[PDB]
């Protein structure tokens, strides 16, 4: 009843197994993964996002030096000069000709943009993978569960109970350091807090939106006004956030290999097709029945109608059946060759009926399982010329 | 003359739709722009706007324009019609709904009237270039140069060669004859017009009327508030709805028919000419990027051509079966040699 | 519900400035602009103008201007508004010393209203562009999509 | 004002904000199909950048943009190919 | 090239493999936006041989 298994990891594939119960009629199994997703721990480092140089009002004494003060305020850059003779539109502003100096003093303040557009410094962990899985074996044909991977916590959803994983591959697509961008996601390493050179990635770093102070290296420096006109004069590099916006590679989510796609979430990996999957499940005993009401199909023979070597169950065959009573009779083939799509076939005293499946043999020699009945159909397939299928459900490659 | 094609100027009236970018967002203008024509050569456009430019009411006033403002219009002076694009046009005709103009080359197209308290523009995206007649690929119609067969749309508007579709418009809603009778729903009616009539509740149900009331809804957000109105007829446009009764004729003329004229084209300034054994080295100061070609005239014909742009200095190797070469628009030029 | 601003309104007045590129030269014209936010992408810039326009002189009239001529504050309409670019832009909406307006790229940026005699206007070098959200490298917002 | 910095702490009157724009969309390009290999005959009207990647082991991405009309081509593996033309969702594919 | 191929310029009948395919209409908008292949005319008329 406990029957373990070891299943490939697909999103769109079954795994129509058959429980081979002693003293009972055996029972199919119909695994299917709705979701894979990863959701790796993660730490957020900083966000940087462009700045904005608020420069108050300049301090313009008219006759006299005034010494400036080293102000807390990020990235403060403050300079006198001196021998300036500012107008105005009422004027020249001072009588003195040499004692006016201007204080002007500049610093860095994130831009009101960076509420809403802002970059994302991420440092991952291993984590902890998920998954929705859908069975609907035996009769109940329904199950809605989401699961873990560990290889501890148990799944008892509606009557059947069972443990999934630990994963194969300990393969992430996210690397160390993980930076995202309102959407999408870019594998970028960003360098550290508070290291940022200017005009590259990080120019202003932030510890978080909150956050009031910030590390500001923008090569912020001021220098004197020209002709004698009251303004203030600041060179800086350009914003190191507006670079690497129209020059960034691709994002991560059209980069991950095995068909894996993100989402401004947790960060889960979803249908991250890689390795498989140890599966254990504990069946319970009330959908078994007494093997002596199963009907006797013996004596039955199996003729191929018309198989195509292709991905699609292209596949179809008619059985000889040679039964006693009427009832229900899971069909399954144990052997990977083949894989049937059909899952229950009522049987009728001394009936025929077709079934369809899928095969990547020139010349399939598959057995096939009948309620306790085995039968080797074999026969020959054909390659299709027009490949267009969904996406293969055979997945059975291998040498032919 | 100007009024032998009332075929448009009566029996067409203008109608409003959807502009894409109407002053600032999507609104509803009057003027919305229809079927750019960018495919002359000279940089002329035709465009086809949801406004009836040229005659008054009846059959004067070409310097006057009419629009629709709500369910009535109300024709006046085309004291300040612009189209404009990444620099400002200049207009040349305007007739029916359709306006001819010269533009710089551009990316977007707009288009506006000015009623004088308000601006009341349209505009769409849809790029406009300039395509140089000719090899020449210049930017502007020079003042002088050699004439080429060019193909451009004509000014005249007396002409027959195409005509388009003005069926019955469909219905229109106007929510403002949806006032209230105390306590009821209460539709009025433009002249006798048919207003298509109905509510979610069960109540009065096609609308074929005077001035009716209605007996069971209240909200003027859940009645049908229409206007059958093809006492006038309406061009075939994508952006109105099309009443399923039928759909009329009256296909009326194009105004302005392309037509294949001769525009003035640049001529590139002539090369200096330099030689050496079985060697023409040509010297070559273009202003604008024009094409130079060359051919022999021996069996192999051996072409070779290329836009040059940058003054260059090339040279050509000159079999005693000759050589010809066509720089620009200039006539084509042969030589022999020793 | 616009009159809940009256701390824009009322506690601020109008202010004139170094403008770089007032007209011919560098004057001192009352609609100095500074910092032209033209961060978006469907091409609207915000620009704040050292006019402050919004209501008038008391708390009325949202269709007017109030700029500073001379030692006083003159409050008239804003008839003749400009913003332009390598193209003309087209005004959305303004309040206090900010106008709200989305225009072409382009590599300078005027403002200019007009008082009836005078040009008035203003300008400054600052680089504008727009690419659309999307991998559409547009130029314009379309019609559908 | 050597004085002081009075109060009048003033609000930003136009905040960005995070809305939804229309944004412009690609023809769809003419699918072409070969033996193991993917045709994708296209005529971009504005430059668009298309980026393919492979659902193997091995990614194989490949990001460009193209402005004129132009053929490319892209060999379909029995893992399977995906594809992003323009803003269009993204599209997979099979092999044989 | 040839995407429109008319028998004559008078020709009623013609042919005309251009991919277009209609789309939804955006924001309940009364419009017909239609998603069109660029002019194949066009092209090679930028990019003709010699
Ligand atoms: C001197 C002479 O023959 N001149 C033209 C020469 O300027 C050019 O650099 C070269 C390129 O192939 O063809 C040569
Ligand atoms: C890079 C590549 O394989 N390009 C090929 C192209 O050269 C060929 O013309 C076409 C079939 O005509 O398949 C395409």
């Amino acid at each position: 009843y406990e029957h373990t298994a070891v299943m490939p990891n697909k999103v769109g594939i079954p795994y129509k197994a058959l429980v081979e119960r002693p003293g009972y009629a055996p029972v199919h199994l119909q695994i299917q993964l709705v979701n894979t997703r990863i959701i790796p721990s993660t730490n957020l480092e900083y966000i940087t996002c462009k700045y904005k140089t608020k420069v108050p009002s300049p301090v313009v004494k008219c006759c006299g030096a005034t010494q400036c003060t080293s102000k807390p305020h990020p990235d403060y850059q403050c300079q006198v000069f001196t021998g300036v003779y500012p107008f105005m539109w009422g004027g020249a502003y001072c009588f003195c000709d040499t004692e006016n100096t201007q204080m002007s003093e500049a610093y860095v303040e994130r831009s009101e943009e960076c509420s809403i557009d802002h970059a994302k410094a991420y440092k991952v962990h291993t984590g902890t993978v998920q998954a929705m899985v859908n069975i609907t074996y035996g009769s109940v044909s329904w199950r809605s569960a989401d699961v873990y991977v560990n290889g501890e916590t148990p799944a008892k959803i509606g009557d059947a109970k069972l443990i999934i994983g630990p994963l194969s591959s300990a393969w992430s697509p996210f690397d160390n350091k993980v930076v995202v961008y309102g959407h999408e996601v870019y594998n970028y390493d960003f360098p550290e807090y508070g290291t940022g050179k200017a005009g590259s990635f990080g120019d202003l770093q932030s510890r978080t939106s909150t956050s009031n102070d910030l590390y500001a290296n923008t090569n912020l420096k001021l220098q004197r006004p020209q002709a004698g006109i009251v303004h203030t004069p600041f060179t800086q590099a350009p914003s190191g956030f507006e670079r690497w916006k129209r020059d960034k590679g691709a994002p991560l989510n059209d980069v991950a290999p095995f068909g894996c796609s993100i989402a401004l979430e947790p960060l889960r990996a979803e249908n991250c097709a890689v390795g498989s999957i140890p599966i254990s499940i504990d069946i319970p005993d009330a959908a078994f029945t007494r093997i002596s009401e199963t009907p006797t199909v013996s004596d039955l023979e199996c003729k191929i109608t018309e198989c195509t070597y292709a991905s699609d169950f292209g596949g179809i065959a008619t059985v000889a059946y040679k039964s006693s009573k009427a009832g229900n009779c899971p069909i399954h083939s144990p052997s990977g060759v083949a894989v049937i799509k059909e899952n229950d076939v009522t049987l009728a005293e001394s009936g025929s009926f077709t079934f369809h499946f899928s095969t990547a043999n020139i010349h399939p020699a598959f057995k096939l399982q009948v309620c306790t009945s085995a039968v080797t159909c074999k026969g020959d397939c054909k390659p299709p010329k027009d490949h267009i299928v969904d996406y293969p459900a055979q997945h059975t490659e291998s040498f032919t | 003359d100007l009024d032998t094609h009332f075929t448009q100027y009566k029996l067409a009236r203008p109608y409003i739709a959807d502009c894409p970018n109407c002053g600032h967002s999507r609104c509803d203008s009057p003027i919305a722009i229809e079927e750019v024509r960018g495919d002359a050569h000279a940089g002329v456009i035709r465009i086809q706007t949801s406004a009836m430019f040229g005659l008054k009411t009846d059959g004067v006033d070409l310097a006057y324009m009419s629009f629709m403002n709500g369910k009535t219009q109300k024709s006046i002076k085309i004291d300040n019609l612009h189209v404009r694009t990444s620099a400002p046009c200049s207009l040349v005709s305007h007739h029916g709904y359709y306006i001819l103009a010269q533009c710089p080359p551009g990316d977007t197209v707009t288009v506006g009237f000015h009623d004088g308290p308000n601006r009341h523009t349209c505009t769409v995206a849809h790029k406009v270039e300039f395509r140089p007649v000719g090899r020449e690929k210049y930017r502007h119609p020079p003042e002088h140069g050699v004439e080429l067969p060019c193909n451009r749309y004509t000014h005249k508007r007396a002409d027959q060669g195409h005509y388009v579709e003005m069926h019955q418009p469909g219905l229109v809603a106007d929510h403002s004859l949806l006032s209230i009778h105390s306590a009821k729903v209460k539709i009025t009616v433009p002249s006798g017009a048919q207003v298509k009539y109905y509510c979610k509740c069960p109540d009065v149900r096609e609308g074929i009327t005077s001035s009716d009331h209605t007996t069971t809804c209240t909200d003027v957000k859940q009645c049908r508030a229409y206007l059958i109105d093809n006492k006038k007829w309406v061009y075939n446009s994508g952006r109105l709805p099309r009443g399923e009764g039928d759909t009329f004729k009256g296909k009326l003329h194009v105004p302005f028919v392309p037509v294949k004229a001769k525009c003035i084209a640049t001529l590139a300034p002539e090369p200096l000419v330099e030689h050496k054994h079985r060697t023409l080295i040509l010297h070559l100061h273009p202003d604008h990027p024009t094409l130079l070609t060359t051919r022999s005239l021996g069996s192999d014909a051996n072409p070779t051509r290329q836009w040059i742009e940058r003054p260059t200095t090339v040279n050509f190797t000159v079999t005693g079966e000759g050589l010809e070469y066509t720089w620009g628009n200039h006539p084509p030029k042969r030589v022999w040699a020793q």
